[PDB]
């Protein structure tokens, strides 16, 4: 297994849908990378200035919406694309 | 398929197609967007055939009053034309909207015979048009 | 449902008005995107330096004026455009 | 009625004077936009790091001099242009 | 009367000298703008993180040397140019 450090979370990007709002197949630059993923590993928590650690609000098994950016990094583990990225980049939790 | 015509003549061709098929042209300068288009803005027809070079529309669905009004406007524009090229193009538009287009292909073994027979056929065509227009003696 | 994290607020942008001070219809770049929206989802609150959390001042159901920028993100949820954006970009609350 | 959030202040800039030091009429780019406005609404106050809120030093009713910038934003309320801008951009209070 | 806010100081820029180290008259770009001014109004003081306020070290009536920069603003009051600028730009106090 792989566990992150501090406030970083392992997520796996969902497959991009080929059909949107009907049976029309979307191919090309219109089908952008999905902004939804499945969390896999969660670190211990962010380190505060005084010294204690606070646990993350997200839990393993939830679906989250994240922003692709400079902080988000892609890493090849066990022949599978995963994302290493900080918790502060997570926007919202679905359901 | 691509819209025929370059410039304002493309507008004329598109508007004529819309009148013939009973549709509405979607453009920026009139005030509609393509995302706002619905079923009513789309024209209707019976048969459409496309090949490597030509596109034809068969049995357009449109009320004859619109075609009559459009050809009346085109005739009025013809009556105020100076150049022969312009009157020829507008007459072609009238033929497309109202009548038809007929092409006569001349046959000959060589090129000089081709050219002379073509010239004679053109002269006969012009003479027939004039005789229809004004009568014979 | 979708819930935000920390100090993020989910809003629905108001429709752009077509008539301004009369019956004159505005079409094109004259009518800019509306800077008003209805609050839909509110997170738990911002995390302070000490560790405690304070609830947001804005409430769900009110209409707010927000400054669109780089921090404002547009997402497609329930086949509808929504804005996931930080509380610091909320400027004022109408009524 | 519109109320701001945190340390934002609602102001209405004064009309640009046409006569400067006499009857000479100033028209064009010479007459710069007024940097003086009348405060309309004042928020609760800035949020300190520890957590308590401190009220603003500017009260509604006075005339203030503000420095325009990127943070100063102009919005149309009650068919009247008003400026939403932070308290830190207030320079001084007249009288 | 005009009073500043927080740690801003009202100064009056002194006239640039025409004669330097003798009777030679300096005209043009050689005569740099004076960096000395007379303080007019002093605000209550800079706000601290805890919440307390500390009075400024500079007092009204002294002569100070300041550096011109982006934070220094020139305003017209009482038909007279004055400078509204933060206390951090004061370098030294003459006498």
């Amino acid at each position: 297994n792989i566990r992150p450090l501090h406030d970083r979370v392992i997520v796996k990007r969902k497959e991009v849908e080929t059909k949107s709002a009907g049976g029309i197949v979307l191919t090309g630059s219109a089908a952008a990378k999905s902004t939804r993923g499945e969390v896999l590993a969660v670190g211990n928590g962010r380190i505060l200035e005084n010294g204690e650690v606070k646990p993350l609000d997200v839990k393993v098994g939830d679906i989250v919406i994240f922003n692709d950016g400079y902080g988000v990094k892609s890493e090849k583990i066990d022949n599978e694309e995963v994302l290493i990225m900080s918790e502060s980049d997570i926007l919202a939790i679905v359901e | 398929v691509k819209a025929p015509g370059f410039g304002d003549r493309r507008k004329a061709m598109l508007q004529d197609i819309a009148t013939l098929t009973g549709g509405t042209v979607i453009s920026e300068e009139i005030g509609m967007e393509l995302e706002k288009a619905t079923l009513e803005d789309l024209g209707q027809a019976k048969r459409v055939v496309i090949n490597k070079d030509t596109t034809t529309i068969i049995d357009g669905v449109g009320e004859e009053a619109a075609i009559q009004g459009r050809v009346a406007q085109i005739r009025q524009q013809i009556e105020e034309a100076t150049s022969d090229y312009d009157r020829e193009k507008l007459q072609e538009r009238v033929a497309k909207l109202a009548g038809g287009v007929a092409v006569i292909k001349v046959g000959a073994a060589t090129e000089v015979e081709m050219k002379e027979k073509k010239a004679r056929v053109e002269d006969a065509l012009h003479a027939t048009r004039a005789a229809v227009e004004e009568g014979v003696v």
